[PDB]
């Protein structure tokens, strides 16, 4: 009869097979898919998972920040963050034999420890820990946070508790507290911090809560900033033979712009970091005044969309209407959030990787790598969603008569030449690619390199001597002595700038050749193409020629059956699950560019990458062949080492690739067969018939079946790489 | 001080991967089972 | 049912309803049903604090503490016993008037707002009796602990092994009457 | 509606008409409806100069200034026979005035203005906030003299002193620890009373 | 350069040309833009405390914005 | 405490009834045994536990008098019936208040007369007289007919 679970679909309850357990598994966060479900329980749900979120992820850095604290070695890593590896957690397996116990016992620690690769060592360091005891005293106050953050999500959904609906749907006052107070005040109370703790303690001073509100972290007292004379916070900054964590050469000043990288730690300097936050938060709180709430002052946002159509009739209605389609779909702004969040993940990877924020950073290799690739990857899935939900939202939320004339009209009044230019764009870009590699793998391989093509990117290159480096020779704007832009900085942060630049054994601006611009074509003919499939679901979902009725069948079913030629994968479900296999291999592409480039440059041998980057047989046998020789010798039949656990992990995520391969090819219908086969075979078996089923038996849907195939295919694709990534980069260095 | 016991792995860990999955898997199978009045 | 005195029929105000009803009220302190609730709530109660006061004490000379259970109080802590008072009489307060409060509208134990706190379910009439048997049994051993620690200044488990060593002697025989060699 | 504890009942002439309600007159002393309003605009007025009060208090430790129990002593530039009777002459028409006004109105007022707003943000959420606010000054003040009385040195001092060891640098710790300790399970003690008679 | 003479002239030249010079302008705008507090004053031109507020922030912003620039000493 | 008690025994709840103050058995026997008895056992200890010992030099507070004993023979002769051993070796008559010159070791004496410095009872017969009649109102508190 009907189940009790799920509890949010009665259709679903009523299903007596296994495919309701997976149903309502995969259904459970789609509230608005849910029994009885209106728009302020819809709100008020999702308030509720906002905090759960909230509580996990705190709870998760408490229980980081505890581990280090405990079976760490951060109080000793700190006196030598150069030849002193991280601990990241203790390792207690019943399974390891002896030669486990002592391959994995390294670090300096008593037993067998996991080596961490995250980076919080030198982030934890750079902000001020220097003992175990405040990363104790860290993570009991983040579990407190978290279990406070729990709780409120529990009192929300209570009565006299729960916010109406239109308490959601304040879209000014949401946005000028979230540029004003989450953002500026926040960002206030980081330049605070640095400021009064990290700065000191990394002059070799102990600031902490017991000394912090009788220890002035100015010599003036902030007479400085009532009187105006902001300029004396700047005064006797920290030297070049300044020594991180001691007072030896440590300068005076709390705010400075003197940019490049501190000459020990190979970092940004705390001053610069400090007055960045200041200045970003100043900024940030007065964008927050921008809205008109209660008090009469300010703007509406459905104003400003309604004043902005041109007169000359390019954009038709303009942005009229933009306010209602986008404050009553919760789709469209969870896709406007989703891009934009993958768009500051990739910023954020580049940026760390060229400017190291924290200390003793780009002296680890191996923290690089790790951090660079999860970025990225976590980038590209989240683009994939923001596309992703932008086709639900036209499925499900567009309103073609509230949105007419307007520019979302618009989008689908011309989407076959959209999707008709990207699919040229891709199609240019893989033809030339491919060509190119081609054609100088066939000239390495006849024994003629100099017949390859190799196409200098002299706009990149134009750029960097743009940006002040002189290794080109285009001597213009930062890179001419004579220029205006050159001189208005040499008083203020050119210096350091132009001295980080033109050193090239940092990450910042690598020389580029050849290899460079073929890679960064096929970056461009990833993006492209998985664009292309993003954006022709987004547009087709809700119909096209083959399905004129495709709006009415929901984001995500099956197919329309066999007729009509075949409609397989005609949803935009599909479209989805077929463009994350181009955002793995785009993110394959740029990570192993990454990994190579980097390398190379820290073995000493960029002429390696330089030559071997133009013909695919190079990034083959001198990447992939090369850098696996340490990774799969970690388990032998003469011992092992403490690499064995990455050798495992590589096998382990190839095996569930190839798993992956098989919900990918095979298809339901044989399954079915097959399953119906056993079923009578364990009906009519005795001493077994006797325990039956209480869920009938049946193959897994064509659905189910896709995301299973991409969820072992994504799976398999990340665990291989890190695997790789981490044993190749840690063997080497 | 917040430091565990030294026999807190040997006890922690048989307990997050035999106990609890344990307990955890019985409570939820014999709830989705659960039939409806 | 059996009564504690045989031959002994159990009272009127004591019916079998309750967890380890055993007819036992020589002094009939539980004539009117909201007193009997009331004290049977504060049994549990009693008992519960009993069998954790139990569980500390052995644990404690289990691990090896360098101090006895009696000596615990006067043993040097970071944020002294005078300003450990306040923080645990404002928590126990708030704590006990949750507990009281949900008492009041349903009759049965909690903790804060879960009344009654049961997770994971495993909640029988044979386990609340188990439970009453149990926290009597602790509060008995609790009263045995500190007559013990009084009268032969040696812990639960060292007291246990000097008996088991020497049976007939080291008992309250010995105690009290080898007093002064004692101390 | 959150009481002066999680449990407790109105006192059946607290049942929330006035602002800042949560049931708290153990001393029944606003029994009386007229004497209620008349100890409303005490309490209001006592707010706004403890409100005052301890913002100046705090804004003269920070500067370096002397301390505020010993403000008066330092010889300033006139006479303290001069002040107290400038002091009693202007607030005798002060008060005059601002006694006029609550007979008329039923609030406070400046001079001869009753409500008293050039800038007009005069609400019902903003009236509610200055007893909020007035009544956390009224116990900021009480806790600057008792911290002066046996600490001295000054408010922003004894908020330094206790980050250097709060586990050992308390009022329980202090000349008065007995005494706030014995007062304080008392008072924990209080609501079980309260309702275990009811 | 003086703090007190660049604030104080900064910010009255600021809320100078936000009461006889962009009043019209910023009431019209704010009329057209479209639970709440009305502000009653008694200015003829209605500027309110809220527009006094608005006005002498950016008149501190844009003062201490030159002592600033004037203290860098460029 | 007790200002509280008074104040609790007149809210709703707490309030006894007439049949409970009608109690004269009851009461007359918690009386006796209790409120005469108990409290001259109780002060019959302090006299033993304290007053004796301090009466001879010897510090007796709460911080030591569960390891001091108020005799050498340590409770052996109250249990084994040898009572006597209490009254063995008293306070001589060279004895200076609050100090151990001529002190002795009985707790339990009916000396008579006074001391010879501070011309009052010993403080031995005054304990033994408060034990002998905390006896006789224990028993005399058994004589009522209660449940």
């Amino acid at each position: 009869a009907t189940k009790l679970f799920p509890k949010f679909s009665q259709g679903l309850a009523q299903d007596p097979t296994t495919r309701r357990i997976w149903y309502g598994l995969a259904m459970a966060h789609d509230f608005e898919s849910h029994d009885g479900m209106t728009e302020e329980n819809l709100y008020q749900k999702i308030f509720a998972s906002h905090f759960g979120q909230l509580s996990i992820i705190f709870l998760w850095t408490s229980g980081n920040l505890f581990h280090v604290a405990w079976q760490g070695n951060f109080e000793q890593w700190v006196t030598d963050p150069v030849h002193i590896r991280p601990i990241a957690h203790a390792i207690w397996d019943p399974h390891f034999g002896q030669p486990a116990v002592e391959a994995f016992t390294r670090g300096g620690a008593s037993g067998p420890v996991n080596i961490s690769t995250s980076g919080v060592y030198q982030w934890w360091y750079t902000i001020g820990m220097r003992t175990n005891q405040d990363l104790y005293v860290g993570s009991v106050f983040l579990a407190l946070v978290s279990a406070i953050f729990l709780f409120a999500g529990w009192l929300h959904l209570q009565p006299n508790f729960q916010p109406s609906l239109s308490w959601f749907k304040d879209a000014e006052s949401r946005l000028n507290h979230h540029l004003s107070g989450l953002f500026g005040v926040s960002s206030l109370a980081w330049t605070g911090h640095l400021v009064h703790v990290a700065i000191p303690e990394s002059r070799g001073q102990h600031v902490g809560w017991d000394n912090f509100l009788s220890v002035l972290p100015h010599p003036q007292g902030l007479t400085p900033f009532f009187t105006g004379n902001w300029a004396a916070y700047a005064q006797s900054p920290d030297t070049a033979s300044h020594v991180f964590g001691t007072a030896q050469g440590s300068g005076q000043a709390i705010l400075t712009f003197l940019g490049g990288f501190h000459p020990q730690t190979q970092s940004l300097w705390l001053t610069d970091m400090a007055h960045h936050h200041l200045a970003i938060a100043v900024i940030f709180i007065v964008a927050g005044h921008m809205y008109r709430t209660n008090f009469g002052i300010g703007h509406r946002m459905q104003a400003i969309l309604e004043a902005h159509t041109p007169p000359s009739g390019s954009l038709g209605a303009g942005h009229k209407g933009l306010f209602d389609t986008v404050n009553n779909s919760l789709h469209f702004q969870l896709g406007l959030a989703l891009a934009s969040v993958g768009t500051i993940t990739s910023l954020v990877a580049q940026h760390m990787y060229s400017l190291p924020p924290y200390a003793f950073q780009a002296i680890d290799f191996t923290t690089q790598a790790a951090l660079y690739t999860h970025h990225q990857y976590i980038a590209g899935f989240i683009m994939c969603g923001a596309f992703a939900h932008g086709a639900i939202f036209f499925i499900r939320d567009y309103d073609p008569e509230q949105n007419k004339g307007n520019v979302l009209a618009r989008m689908l009044d011309h989407k076959e030449a959209l999707i008709s230019h990207l699919s040229w764009v891709s199609l240019f870009l893989g033809f030339h690619t491919l060509g190119l590699y081609v054609h100088n793998d066939v000239m390495q391989a006849f024994g003629t390199p100099e017949k390859q093509i190799l196409i200098e990117p002299v706009f990149a290159q134009w750029i960097q001597a743009a940006h002040g480096k002189a290794l080109y020779g285009f001597d213009f704007l930062l890179s001419s002595k004579t220029s205006a832009a050159f001189a208005n900085g040499q008083s203020l942060w050119l210096p350091g700038w132009l001295d980080a630049i033109n050193n090239n054994q940092n990450s910042l601006f690598l020389t580029i050749g050849p290899g460079d611009f073929l890679v960064h074509h096929a970056i461009a003919l990833g993006l492209h193409t998985t664009t292309l499939i993003l954006v022709k679901g987004a547009l087709d979902a809700r119909g096209s020629k083959l399905m004129p009725d495709k709006k009415d069948f929901g984001y995500s079913f099956p197919c329309d059956g066999p007729g009509r030629g075949g409609t397989c994968d005609i949803s935009a479900y599909d479209a989805f699950y077929l463009a994350v296999f181009w955002m793995l291999n785009t993110i394959g592409w740029v990570t192993f560019y990454w990994h190579w480039k980097h390398l190379t440059l820290w073995q000493g041998n960029v002429a390696q990458f330089d030559e071997s980057s133009t013909y695919l047989m190079g990034w083959l046998r001198d990447y992939l062949w090369l850098n696996s020789s340490q990774l799969i010798n970690g388990y032998n039949p003469f011992g092992m080492n403490s690499l064995s656990v990455w050798a495992w992990t590589f096998l382990f995520g190839h095996l569930i690739y190839a798993t992956g391969f098989m919900f990918l090819i095979s298809w339901r219908g044989y399954w079915q067969e097959l399953i119906e086969t056993l079923v009578w075979a364990h009906e009519k078996t005795p001493l077994a018939n006797l325990v039956y089923w209480k869920d009938k038996p049946v193959a897994l849907s064509i659905v189910q079946a896709r995301l299973v195939g991409l969820a072992h295919f994504s799976v398999g694709y990340i665990f291989t790489y890190a695997a790789f990534l981490i044993a190749s980069t840690s063997g080497r260095f | 001080p917040f430091v565990p016991p030294s026999w807190a792995p040997s006890v922690f860990v048989p307990l997050t991967g035999l106990v609890l999955p344990a307990i955890a898997m019985a409570t939820l199978f014999v709830y989705i089972e659960k039939e409806a009045p | 049912r059996p009564t504690w005195l045989p031959g002994l029929n159990p009272p009127a105000h004591l019916k079998g309803a309750l967890a380890g009803d055993n007819g036992f009220d020589p002094l009939g302190l539980g004539q009117d049903e909201g007193r009997l609730k009331w004290y049977a709530e504060a049994e549990k109660t009693n008992g519960r604090w009993a069998m954790m006061a139990v569980a500390g004490i052995l644990g404690q000379e289990l691990l090896g503490v360098t101090p006895a259970w009696w000596e615990a109080g006067a043993k040097e802590y970071d944020i002294p016993a005078q300003a450990l008072t306040p923080i645990e009489f404002i928590v126990m307060g708030f704590l006990e008037i949750k507990r009281y409060q949900g008492f009041k509208q349903t009759g049965t134990s909690g903790f804060i707002n879960s009344f009654p706190f049961d997770p994971a379910g495993m909640n029988s009439p044979s386990m609340a009796t188990k439970e009453v048997k149990n926290g009597r049994l602790a509060m008995v051993a609790f009263i045995g602990f500190c007559v013990q620690a009084l009268a032969t200044r040696t812990q639960p488990i060292e007291g246990l092994t000097a008996h088991l060593a020497d049976p007939f002697g080291k008992n309250i025989t010995y105690y009290l009457t080898h007093l002064p060699e004692t101390l | 509606r959150p009481m002066w504890y999680p449990g407790a009942t109105a006192p059946a002439h607290l049942d929330g008409s006035m602002l800042g309600d949560y049931g708290f007159d153990p001393l029944r002393l606003g029994v009386n409806k007229d004497n209620l309003k008349w100890f409303r605009e005490a309490e209001l007025t006592n707010g706004r100069w403890a409100m005052a009060a301890v913002v100046g208090i705090l804004f003269t430790d920070a500067v370096g200034l002397p301390k505020f129990w010993t403000a008066g002593a330092e010889k300033y530039a006139l006479d303290n026979q001069t002040l107290a009777l400038i002091e009693v002459a202007v607030f005798a028409v002060l008060e005059g005035k601002r006694y006029e006004i609550y007979k008329k109105t039923g609030e406070t007022g400046f001079l001869s203005f009753a409500p008293f707003d050039p800038m007009g943000m005069k609400s019902e959420e903003m009236k509610l906030k200055e007893l909020k606010n007035g009544r956390l000054a009224m116990l900021a003040f009480l806790g600057f003299c008792s911290q002066a009385a046996v600490y001295g040195k000054g408010p922003i001092e004894t908020l330094q002193l206790h980050l250097a060891d709060p586990g050992h640098n308390n009022i329980y710790t202090s000349s008065v620890g007995p005494e706030t300790a014995v007062t304080v399970a008392v008072l924990c003690v209080l609501p079980m009373i309260i309702e275990a008679t009811k | 350069l003086d703090p007190q003479i660049v604030i104080s002239g900064s910010t009255a030249a600021f809320l100078a040309i936000g009461r006889f010079v962009f009043l019209g302008y910023q009431r019209r705008e704010a009329n057209f833009d479209s639970n709440s507090t009305i502000f009653a004053t008694n200015d003829p031109a209605g500027f309110n405390i809220i527009d006094v507020a608005g006005w002498g922030a950016l008149g501190h912003a844009v003062g201490f914005a030159v002592l600033a620039i004037n203290s860098l000493q460029g």
